[PDB]
């Protein structure tokens, strides 16, 4: 939004296997004004 | 004391107290119901 | 005489459980606290 990059992020413990049911808000962690074009990603996965 | 007050852009007139709320790590200063500033956070020493 | 002390002692239960009656005063109170919170907000306008 208006060429910044806002990142918010929780580490929520797991009760369960995958997906519990629960609510929790995610704070913010850094805000980074980059100004640029975003329009595709690509996650990396760890190759061992 | 009444004073005056400037505090990261965020500026206004009133008596300035120590309080017990407990701001997020990220949250900058508080609002009430009605909308209006309520409780800042020193940019300093962190204080509320 | 006996009808009577019976008729008044059902006075405060059908006066709170019921409901019906004592919303006027609640009536009052409630949009007199909404008009002076409406007229507080209303400071937080732009008004363009
Ligand atoms: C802004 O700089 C001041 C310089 O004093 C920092 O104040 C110090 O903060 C540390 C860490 O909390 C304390 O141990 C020191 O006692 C503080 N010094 C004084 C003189 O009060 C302050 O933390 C800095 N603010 C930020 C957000 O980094
Ligand atoms: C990138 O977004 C900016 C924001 O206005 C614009 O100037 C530019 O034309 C956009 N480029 C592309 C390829 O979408």
């Amino acid at each position: 939004i208006d060429g910044y990059f806002k990142i918010y992020s929780k580490h929520t413990p797991i009760i369960g296997r995958d997906f519990p049911q629960g609510f929790s808000a995610l704070e913010p962690l850094v805000d980074l004004p980059i100004g640029i074009n975003i329009t595709r990603f690509q996650t990396l996965l760890a190759l061992n | 004391k009444c004073v005056n007050f400037n505090f990261n852009g965020l500026t206004g007139t009133g008596v300035l107290t120590k309080s017990n709320k407990k701001f997020l790590p990220f949250q900058q200063f508080g609002r009430d119901i009605v909308d209006t500033t309520d409780a800042v956070r020193d940019p300093q020493t962190l204080e509320i | 005489a006996n009808q009577f002390n019976s008729a008044i002692g059902k006075i405060q239960d059908s006066l709170f459980s019921t409901a019906s009656a004592l919303g006027k005063l609640q009536d009052v109170v409630n949009h007199n606290a909404q008009a002076l919170n409406t007229l507080v907000k209303q400071l937080s306008s732009k008004f363009g």
